[PDB]
Formats: structure tokens, C-alpha cells, sequence
């Protein structure tokens, strides 16, 4: 009945410094139902082993999750988050922009 | 701690 | 200030893919401290904050029992609710349960709440007196009647006013070194031209705890600029939070804009400019 589309933010734990260790985060929120797949990509390829927070929800009942992995950013490497949710026409790719 | 009673609907 | 002990419970039916998935998470304020997830063999309530690691078997055994029993009751509830709404076994459905107690600044109970949602909407709510319920429709009216039969509000009132408050105080003591530490935001401004005529000013607040913050842009030292681009406050992943706010301004007019940050950890509000 009610389905709500995920909000997606892709970002680093600390402001990115090329060659320095960090965490890449994909925060998905505001969604219903709770079934969702969130994949972190490096140069188009899915990072096989990433971790996530425990499923929780806000006052309005909508769910949120954090997916995260260790990474060392460089100039040449592109990172993105891919989100698979029933509300989307196709999996949505959001690129990491180190200014957002 | 969580409640010791879970409501039946 | 005020403190809260809250839990968020979710059960989702997975037709022909096993039994419902059940997950419980507990928070003190903005800090998760426990979880239970039955998507696993021999599932247990487990610590999710360092200061809970010291808790003994008495605690984990009791909390696992409660979570397992809740999962079972939610399993049954999911079948019932399909019954009430004339839904087949084919679709997936969600039952959510949230509850919490809140202490005021004076360190005593101020408020308790409990609510249920089915398929992402209000179903059954505990009233402010903690002695009666509000039902959204004729199905929830049956659940209300079952609750009244079972004196369920009395059980939940005793948890909210007594147990929840007792344990919130315990947790605040156990985790005080972090839970009662205000971590102010580290703030900065970024500046990127968009065209010959316009530029983006972005105000960052990083590394702060608790999550509550106000970040605003002001034009000409009063009010807030309309159409400020805000993002939802987001987790850093280390127990702190991040947020930013951006405005698009005419080139050369950057000195008219100030970013204003309020946070419990700041002695006074911070004002930044480019």
C-alpha cells in the first residue's frame, strides 16, 4: 500500500585526502518497505565485503541503514553506491562526490 | 531493557 | 539535559523464503547499544556499544528471552493481521513496534510512548495516560479489545514508568564517559563557482554528538535564505554525525552570507563566512 522511495547519501567519514585511509558510507533513509539492497562500487565493480548498521526506523515509520567499507581514496578511482528497491524503475547509482 | 510483555494483536 | 531509552522492532514476512525476519534495536539518546536479529542460528541479544560488553549472562539471557518471545508473538501477529485485512499468503507484510521513556532535565520521568504500525502506517497507539489505546480502524479496534482483555496497558505502563526509567539511569551511568559527553561540530565553508554569475557556498558541521543541530544560512544578517539546500543529518559511522547546508549566491556577493551553527556542545552559536 504505502511504499516510499529511499533517500541516498554517499560520503566519506572524514574529508577525503588522496592516499589516506578512510571509510566510504552509503546512507539510505526514508524508505518503505524495508527490503533493500545497497552495494558499494569501485570503478563500476561491487565491493564484495561491506558492513551495515542494524535496521531501524524514524518516527514516521520509514527505515534507515548505513552501509560502509574501509577505503583509501585516489584521484583516479571512482566510487558509487547502488541501491535496489521496489520503488525504483531500476537500481539507482549515486556517485561519490567528495564535496557532498 | 525491553518490555517483558509483547502485545498480541 | 533530557535522556531517552527507546527500542525499534521490525518483523517482515517473507512468503516462501522462511519465517519472518525480526530485528530489535535499542538506543540511549542517539547511541545504539543492543540489537537482536533472528536471521541466524541461535540468535541472541548482543552488545552494540563498548560500554555494554561488561554486562553478564543474567542480562543477555533475559534480553534474549524477551526478544525471542517478542519475535514469536510478532510471527503470530502477522498471521492474524492478514486475517483481519483479508490478505493472502502471497505478499510480504511489515509490523513495527516502537516505544520509549523520556527523562526531563531534572532526571525524572517526563513521558512514555508506544505505537504499532502495519505496512508503514499507524495501527494501534498507547494513549498519553498509558492506560488506554487508540485504534486507526475496525481491525485495530479488535487489537484494542484484546489489549483491554489482557490488561496490556498495565504491563506497558509498568515498563515505561518503572523498568524503562530504572534501566535508563543504569545505562547513563554505565556509558557516561561517552553518553554524557557533548561533542561540538567542527565547521567549515566550501566555495565553488557554478557559472560566471553564481557560486555555491556550503557550510559543513562534522563530528558532532548528539545529532540535534541547527545549520542555517542568512543573507544580510537576518532571517534565513529561502531554498537553502539541506541534507538530512547523517551518521559518520563512528557514533558522531554530519550535516551540511548550501546556498547559491551571485558572484562577488559572498560576504553577505553567514552560516549559523547551533549545537549543545558549543559554548555559543558559531557564525562562519567566506
Amino acid at each position: 500500500m504505502i511504499q516510499r522511495t529511499p533517500k541516498i547519501q554517499v560520503y566519506s567519514r572524514h574529508p577525503a585526502e588522496n592516499g589516506k585511509s578512510n571509510f566510504l558510507n552509503c546512507y539510505v533513509s526514508g524508505f518503505h518497505p524495508s527490503d533493500i539492497e545497497v552495494d558499494l562500487l569501485k570503478n563500476g565493480e561491487r565491493i564484495e565485503k561491506v558492513e551495515h548498521s542494524d535496521l531501524s526506523f524514524s518516527k514516521d515509520w520509514s527505515f534507515y541503514l548505513l552501509y560502509y567499507t574501509e577505503f583509501t581514496p585516489t584521484e583516479k578511482d571512482e566510487y558509487a553506491c547502488r541501491v535496489n528497491h521496489v520503488t525504483l524503475s531500476q537500481p539507482k547509482i549515486v556517485k561519490w562526490d567528495r564535496d557532498m | 531493557v525491553m518490555p517483558l510483555s509483547a502485545p498480541t494483536l | 539535559g533530557s535522556h531517552s531509552l527507546k527500542y525499534f522492532h521490525t518483523s517482515v514476512s517473507r512468503p516462501g523464503r522462511g519465517e519472518p525476519r525480526f530485528i530489535s534495536v535499542g538506543y540511549v539518546d542517539d547511541t545504539q547499544f543492543v540489537r537482536f536479529d533472528n536471521d541466524a542460528a541461535s540468535p541472541r541479544m548482543v552488545p552494540r556499544a563498548p560500554w555494554m560488553e561488561q554486562e553478564g549472562s543474567e542480562y543477555w539471557d533475559r534480553e534474549t528471552r524477551s526478544a525471542r518471545d517478542t519475535a514469536q508473538i510478532f510471527r503470530v501477529n502477522l498471521r492474524t493481521l492478514r486475517g483481519y485485512y483479508n490478505q493472502s499468503e502471497a505478499g510480504s507484510h511489515t509490523l513495527q513496534w516502537m516505544h520509549g521513556c523520556e527523562l526531563g532535565p531534572d532526571g525524572r520521568f517526563l513521558r512514555g510512548y508506544e505505537q504499532f504500525a502495519y505496512d508503514g502506517k499507524d495501527y494501534l497507539t498507547l494513549n498519553e495516560d498509558l492506560r488506554s489505546w487508540t485504534a486507526v480502524d475496525t481491525a485495530a479496534q479488535i487489537s484494542e479489545q484484546k489489549s483491554n482483555d489482557a490488561s496490556e496497558a498495565e504491563h506497558q505502563r509498568a515498563y515505561l514508568e518503572d523498568t524503562c526509567v530504572e534501566w535508563l539511569h543504569k545505562y547513563l551511568e554505565k556509558g557516561k564517559e561517552t553518553l554524557l559527553h557533548l561533542e561540538p561540530p567542527k565547521t567549515h565553508v566550501t566555495h565553488h563557482p557554478i557559472s560566471d554569475h553564481e557560486a555555491t557556498l556550503r557550510c559543513w558541521a562534522l563530528g558532532f554528538y548528539p545529532a540535534e543541530i541547527t545549520l542555517t544560512w542568512q543573507q544580510d544578517g537576518e532571517g534565513h535564505t529561502q531554498d537553502t539546500e539541506l541534507v538530512e543529518t547523517r551518521p559518520a559511522g563512528d557514533g558522531t554525525f554530519q550535516k551540511w547546508a548550501a546556498v547559491v549566491v551571485p558572484s562577488g556577493e559572498e560576504q553577505r552570507y553567514t552560516c549559523h551553527v547551533q549545537h549543545e556542545g558549543l559554548p555559543e552559536p558559531v557564525t562562519l563566512r567566506w
